RNA sequence: AAACUUUCAGCAACGGAUCUCUUGGCUCUCGCAUCGAUGAAGAACGCAGCGAAAUGCGAUACGUAAUGUGAAUU
RNA sequence: UUGAGAAGCUCAGACGAGUAGGCAGGCGUGGAGGUUUGUGACGAAGCCUUGGGCGUGAGCCUGGGUCGAACAGCCUCUAGUGCAGAUCUUGGUGGAAGUAGCUCUA
RNA sequence: GUACGUGAAAUUGCUGAAAGGGAAGCAUUGGAAAUCAGUCUUACCUGGGUGAGAUCAGUAGUCUCUCGAGACUAUGCA
């Protein structure tokens, strides 16, 4: 079942690297940051760390109620 | 030979042809594409080689040259194993010195050839609805024959029927409850 | 290379729609006068080769296949060493007897059918 | 026939048509004048001219049940499969409905008003690959009592399987004429009251027990008070499921002067017995108590159930 | 023989016909028009009318030409006729159509005509199929739940 | 033509039907049906075994008996019991007899033999399951047993014994042994394992180590008929897919010297080994047959359309009655016509 | 094959014949196999159909009924059989006819000019 | 709104296309040579079965005799 | 690297109105020779359909319905071979109109 | 159902839905309503246990082809 049955047009090599994401300059950790969409829309959260796209984000759970969650930037 | 074979069988008239929009088939039973091609045609090829199933098991059909003009021995076939990695070394060292498009050729068809044996195997031990035919004279006649017992049913009738013959029984409790008081009273001067 | 179709609506004969005696199968224009061959504006459109479609993706159904037409067990088994790039098509005069052999062979073959369903009923 | 010109022939038949019909109208008008004058003429010729019907014509058959009760027959029942139902035990039945595998949302309209038909009846969406007969034994050990399957190809059920847990008879019917309460003109609403059940014309001894298998579907002591009744009429072989709500009222053309009026409450559909198998249903090695010849079917005055 | 309309199901209807009529197609059809919907012994009242002149039947779609009555104020037209030949006829099937409906045993005080439609036969003139269905008044059954 | 038969209730009826006779045919003569016995369900009729003129009835419960028909109408000649603690979680799945013995195996493998003039019982274990089990016609202290995954194998109490065997000291458990086990038939050609359930055994010599090359046919429930020659082998000889449903019974026709088979799909045919091809079948039978006797050139069906139907070796339809109540067993008494 | 210019292979030929023969033709074109204990008795396999001959229907709805022929209904290629008929509406039982082709002779009306026909073709009576 | 008008769909009419059929036509080829005053071709009138707007026949009137085939005609 | 229907495969660039007229390639119909170890009463052909798909198009495939005995793909041969028009031919059927006629009328 | 195989279009009636105010039908784009189409995770890989069988036997025979190539028949399942 091995051997390939078909014409196996294999994908050129492609020139496309992965690089870190340059998030901006505002959104640093420790920041103050407003929710935009999701179930916790209007939320006012604080930034504890950036993930390699998203940002880690929790309002103080005993403030508003957000969980330790992940937000696109 | 092979070349004035391929200008007529090839360009001419073929009966194993089927004419296609976007390509031509071959319905030859050595054609190891199974496409009309110059490199496909078993007729035109001389030395040609073949992967075929024949109750269960693969096989490796070969002919040459040599025997061209002797159809009943035109045809060797040596039995592929069932270890497909050991096939795959019986194509290789029966076709050795064979142009390499041949080998591929007959190594693809003993994929394809052994996911065929494999995905039947699997449907046998399935559970899989039986396709029951849907026969247009049964269907005509039945559907005549219910309109006329529907009609002849009388529904309706023998439900009303029915229900005030249980209701004279007195099938319920003393007094209905699935009927009014003027109902009960002329049920009651009726049945008695 | 996904399919794509350069047009989906059809091309209806000119004034084809006012009067059921000329059918909608295209017929060109040869009216020297006429709008529609001069092509002006707002006019119905006609066949240009600019409208052909890919050649690649040309005769692929929907689901990236080609219909081919099948009439026996010998026409599935045609389809092999192209199960994945054409789908079986059973005939309409195949009666529902050679419908269900066909049917049984392509489900092995891992072959496609478009029409798999027709004349049959089902029991589990 | 001899005349080959059609117009001719069919002149002819005009003619002869024609003299039929005057002699067919002297014969009757001589005859309402001689009955007139005897009275007792008209009732020697209503009664011994009786017009014919298919079910007057019915082929003879043994198998039918004569309304005197039979101890063969009731010996035969007290220890039967169904016999938990129709004993002082009083099983109450408990209906699984389940589908085919991968089935569209025209099954589950259906579905649903077959639901409303049968309080007490569960509906499981069928997953994956589990076959009928396991269906059955996990069902069996769930407290179920009753399997029904509907069978549906292409956005339409056609077949109904139906199997008595936990080692019952299994029938298996054709269904046909499927309609919903939305398409019945006049339809009503159906509350949750537990129906009464009406079976008519199961004169066969297997009409005995598709009876017995339809009856075993219904809790035993209905509802009056909801005025619901559902049918099961069996008229040359074919079955029809009717539900209706009922009122009594004074109907006069009735000899009782009184008649009930209905309103349907759907699903309306027919079925014809196709399969009886004894145990679980199997339609491979399933053993064949019943099986309907298309061919036997021919003849309009020849049935089974 | 099959109707133009989905009832006279056995049960609750009763058909009558006749076909080749020797009587006028557009006359017909306005008739049908009329007693479409209305009760059987309702319809046989408003029929008897028309034969002494008391009530006209309202041509209605061919029009041209008819004139105009006080008696069609009823039904909200003006144009209206007193045919002779095309009631005639109708009185004939509906007359067929209540004895068929007292055969089958239907409830007599409840029957309403159901549908009635007229088409053209084919030229001889041109005569007129008729075809009626008369049916029982459906009732509600209170749910009383 | 004389019959007795009994029914999933227990009752046993004793039908006289006459050639000619069709009970759905308006216009025939009712046959004469003598009823008796239990009008019980736990007390049903399995098995009909039929000892020269006398009738040996088993039963749901245990109660095998034996019946005189020689006199009318027959009286209970004998009565046996089966303890409770064999029948509990099996179920008598053959019985017949031979030399003097009555096979009474069970589902789980046990075997009660039981010697009719002695009154004496010897128990007898076997392998797992069983579904049939055979003793040979003619030679002495044969046994032939197989059931679901348990493939057929031939027992002898006698190893060679060259003429006959005492009829005293058959069936001791010290001297049965195995003369023959069954190879299973090779992978399909989709290399799946050809599963084994064997339903029916037969002894097909008659119509093909002193006395040894037993020749016997078996039908499994995956509708194959399979004819095995020790001789030749463990494997059958030949194997033929003679149905698609679960073979029922098997056995052979003697007016013709030839062979017999039924299935759950209520499809009787008949097998040429010869031709090696089914020729005709016994058509005009509804439902599946629930057992089969041939009796010289009379063949007696009976089946779940609660019907007897009699036919002739050559598949002719000779008579048909119905019996009301759901049949177990059939019985052919006398063959001949009831004037005769 | 045939060969011979003086028989024609034309439908049309062929059809006009069979429809439109005289009685004497279609005495032999409705013929009817003998049975087997006949044919090896008689060495004749077929012979034409005759009133009161004893047969059996082969093919068609009747397949197995026996009876005498009543009557040869030439005009329509058609045989009377006794017994063998269908119920009208008015109850009276109309014939049925079966060509002579679907029945086979199981018993012969024998007389002078049978047995010289027999003997005519090469028959041992 | 309703009516009317218009569009679409279902059913029912009307109509007789399409398809399939075909004891017909058309065309070619082959063999043959035979009307009448011993009353021809054609026309008319009858006969008996009929459906004749057809066929057969001639007061011996579906023909009679003879040679057949051999049990129907319908 | 298998991508030799060499009549195939592949790479590149440019260009695209069109009457008369010229030149290629195709679609469809009746019949014929060959072929598909072709389709068909478990339903051929035709017809219907707001079912689905393929082709730039001529057209083709298909589901359902209806229906009841034949029919098609490919290679070649053949021709009485494709319609919206001809104040076209034959047949069928409309609006005028239940009008002209023989207030409302029958 | 003899107004008789199949039963197209034009045309007509009834029913259902929708739109209505005069160039209209039509073309382009979407909405709404109705309806329809196909696309499914299921297999693959890996490990062990249990049995199985041959294209495996430190194995015995037959048949057909050209030593060995196919087909089988016994016997064992490492």
């Amino acid at each position: 079942k091995y051997y390939p049955a078909y014409r196996e047009n294999v994908p050129k090599k492609a020139r496309k690297a992965v690089r870190p994401t340059k998030l901006r300059a505002s959104l640093a950790p420790g920041t103050v940051c407003i929710l935009l969409a999701g179930r916790f829309r209007g939320k006012r959260v604080v930034v504890l760390s950036q993930l390699e796209d998203t940002l880690v984000v929790t309002g103080p759970y005993k403030v508003n109620g957000v969980p330790i969650r992940r937000v696109n930037h | 030979q092979d070349e004035v074979i391929w200008q007529v069988v090839g360009h001419e008239f073929c009966s194993y042809r089927i004419k296609g929009e976007a390509q031509n088939f071959c319905r030859n039973e050595y054609n190891v594409t199974g496409l009309c091609n110059r490199q496909s045609c078993p007729l035109a090829n001389s030395r040609y080689a073949t992967v075929r199933e024949d109750n269960g098991k693969l096989y490796l059909y070969m002919k040459t040259i040599e025997r061209a003009h002797f159809p009943s021995k035109l045809w060797q076939r040596i039995k592929l194993s069932k270890n497909y990695a050991k096939a795959l070394e019986q194509i290789d060292q029966q076709l050795l010195y064979w142009p390499g498009r041949q080998i591929h050729r007959c190594k693809q068809r003993l994929t394809r050839l052994t996911q065929y044996l494999l995905k039947a195997r699997r449907l046998a031990l399935k559970h899989q609805p039986a396709l029951i035919p849907i026969k247009p004279k049964q269907a005509h006649r039945e559907a005549s024959r219910e309109r006329k017992a529907l009609i002849a049913a009388k529904l309706e009738k023998n439900i009303e029927k029915e229900l005030v013959k249980r209701l004279k029984s007195g099938v319920y409790g003393d007094q209905p409850l699935n009927v009014n008081e003027e109902i009960w009273n002329k049920v009651l001067a009726a049945r008695e | 290379v996904n399919i794509i179709k350069k047009r989906t609506k059809p091309f209806k004969r000119h004034q084809s729609d006012r009067f059921k005696r000329v059918g909608e199968s295209w017929r060109k224009p040869r009216g020297i006068d006429s709008c529609v061959r001069r092509r002006f504006r707002g006019t119905i459109s006609m066949p240009k080769i600019g409208y052909g479609n890919n050649k690649k993706t040309r005769y692929c159904m929907p689901n990236g296949l080609k219909a081919f037409l099948v009439r026996n067990v010998s026409d599935v088994e045609l389809l092999l060493m192209h199960n994945k790039t054409y789908a079986a098509e059973i005939a309409g005069n195949v009666s529902a007897r050679k419908r269900v052999e066909i049917v049984e062979k392509a489900r092995a073959l891992g072959v496609k059918v478009t029409n798999a369903g027709a004349k049959v009923r089902s029991q589990e | 026939g001899k005349i080959k010109n059609k117009i001719v022939r069919q002149q002819q038949y005009m003619k002869a048509l024609h003299q039929k019909n005057k002699d067919k109208l002297e014969r009757r008008k001589e005859r309402a004048k001689e009955e007139e004058k005897d009275p007792e003429k008209k009732r020697l010729r209503l009664s011994e001219n009786i017009p014919a019907t298919i079910e007057s014509k019915r082929v003879y058959d043994e198998t039918i049940i004569e309304d005197k009760p039979d101890e063969e027959l009731q010996a035969e029942l007290k220890d039967d499969e169904f016999s938990a139902y129709f004993s002082e035990e009083r099983k109450v039945p408990k209906l699984l409905v389940t589908t085919s595998k991968r089935a569209s949302r025209k099954c589950y309209d259906f579905a649903s008003e077959l639901l409303d038909c049968f309080p007490n009846a569960e509906f499981r969406k069928r997953t994956g690959d589990i076959e009928v007969h396991e269906i059955a034994e996990a069902a069996a050990k769930r407290g179920y009592t009753d399997l029904l399957v509907l069978n549906e190809d292409r956005k339409k059920t056609n077949a109904l399987t139906l199997v008595h847990l936990p080692n019952g008879p299994s029938f298996y019917f054709t269904l046909s004429n499927l309609q919903t309460a939305k398409e019945i003109s006049n339809h009503g609403r159906s509350t949750g009251h537990i129906p009464e059940l009406i079976i008519n014309n199961f004169s066969t001894r297997l009409g005995m027990t598709v009876a017995r298998a339809f009856q075993s579907l219904f809790i035993q002591t209905p509802q009056i008070q909801g005025r619901q009744v559902v049918t099961i009429h069996c008229q040359r072989d074919f079955l029809f499921f009717r539900r209706h709500r009922y009122a009594f009222r004074e109907k006069s053309n009735m000899p009782d002067g009184i008649g009930t009026g209905l309103q349907e409450l759907g699903p309306r559909f027919t079925m014809r017995l196709r399969m009886v198998q004894k145990g679980v249903w199997d339609r491979k090695e399933g053993e064949v108590f019943f099986e309907s010849n298309a061919g036997e079917e021919s003849d309009r005055r020849k049935f089974w159930l | 023989v099959r109707y133009s309309a989905s009832p006279a199901l056995e049960t609750k209807c009763a058909k009558a016909r006749g076909a080749y009529l020797r009587t006028h197609f557009k006359n017909s059809r306005e008739v049908a028009f009329t007693i479409n919907g209305m009760s059987l012994k309702k319809a046989f009242i408003f029929l008897d009318n028309v034969k002494e002149h008391k009530q006209a039947v309202p041509f209605r779609r061919f029009n041209g030409g008819v004139g105009r009555t006080a008696q069609g104020k009823e039904f909200g037209v003006t144009q209206a006729r007193w045919p002779v030949k095309s009631v005639k006829f109708f009185y004939d099937l509906l007359k067929n159509a209540e004895a068929n409906a007292e055969a089958k045993g239907l409830d007599m005080d409840k029957l309403i005509i159901k549908h009635v439609q007229v088409n053209a036969a084919p030229k001889q003139s041109s005569p007129s199929h008729i075809e009626i269905i008369v049916a029982e008044e459906e009732e509600a059954v209170p749910k009383a739940n | 033509m004389k019959l007795l038969l009994g029914d999933e209730i227990g009752q046993l009826k004793f039908i006289e039907i006459k050639k000619g006779t069709d009970t759905s045919n308006p216009e025939s003569e009712a046959p004469v049906i003598q009823k008796f016995g239990e009008l019980d369900r736990e007390k049903g009729v399995l098995f009909m075994l039929k000892h020269e003129m006398n009738v040996f009835v088993a039963r749901k419960n245990g109660t095998i008996e034996c019946w005189n028909v020689n006199q009318e109408p027959p009286i209970l000649s004998s009565l046996w019991q089966l303890d409770s603690s064999l029948l509990e979680t099996a179920s008598i799945v053959s019985m017949k007899y031979s030399n003097g013995w009555l096979m009474l195996a069970l589902s789980d493998g046990n075997l009660l033999f039981r010697h009719i003039e002695s009154s004496k019982l010897r128990k007898l274990q076997l392998h797992g399951p069983l579904s049939a089990v055979e003793l040979h016609p003619r030679i002495p202290g044969i046994i032939a047993a197989g059931g679901k995954e348990n493939d057929v194998c031939l027992y002898s109490c006698n190893p060679t014994c060259k003429s006959n065997i005492d009829e005293l000291e058959l069936w001791r458990t010290e001297n049965v042994v195995k003369v023959f086990q069954g190879k299973n038939v090779k992978n399909d050609s989709l290399n799946l394992r050809v599963r084994v359930w064997i339903t029916g055994i037969v002894f097909t010599e008659d119509i093909i180590d002193e006395s040894l090359c037993f020749h016997f046919a078996t039908i499994t429930h995956y509708g194959q008929l399979r004819f095995y020659d020790t001789k030749h082998g463990r494997r059958p000889v030949s194997t033929f897919d003679v149905s698609t449903s679960p073979l029922s019974h098997v056995g052979l026709l003697p007016s013709i010297k030839l062979l017999y088979f039924a299935d759950k799909r209520a499809q009787i045919s008949i097998f040429d080994h010869s031709k090696k091809k089914v020729i005709g079948r016994f058509q005009g039978v509804k439902g599946a047959p629930s057992s089969i006797h041939c009796l010289g050139n009379v063949v007696a069906i009976t089946g779940l359309d609660r019907n007897v139907r009699i036919f002739d070796a050559d598949r002719k339809p000779l008579a048909n009655a119905y019996i009301k109540a759901l049949p177990t067993s059939i019985i052919v008494i006398n063959e001949r016509d009831a004037e005769i | 094959m045939k060969f011979s210019r003086d028989v024609t292979s034309s439908r049309r030929k062929q059809r006009k014949a069979h429809f439109g023969a005289p009685s004497s033709v279609r005495r032999v074109l409705m013929s009817a196999p003998l049975s087997k204990e006949l044919r090896e008795q008689y060495k004749i396999r077929s012979l034409p159909v005759r009133r009161d001959d004893q047969i059996t229907v082969i093919r068609g709805s009747n397949k197995g009924r026996e009876g005498k022929i009543t009557s040869v209904y030439r005009k329509k290629f058609l045989l009377l059989i006794e017994r063998v008929t269908r119920e009208k509406a008015n109850g009276a039982s109309a014939p049925v006819g079966i060509d002579a082709s679907k029945v086979v002779i199981t018993k012969l009306h024998l007389d002078k000019d049978r047995k010289d026909l027999i003997v005519r073709k090469g028959g041992k009576v």
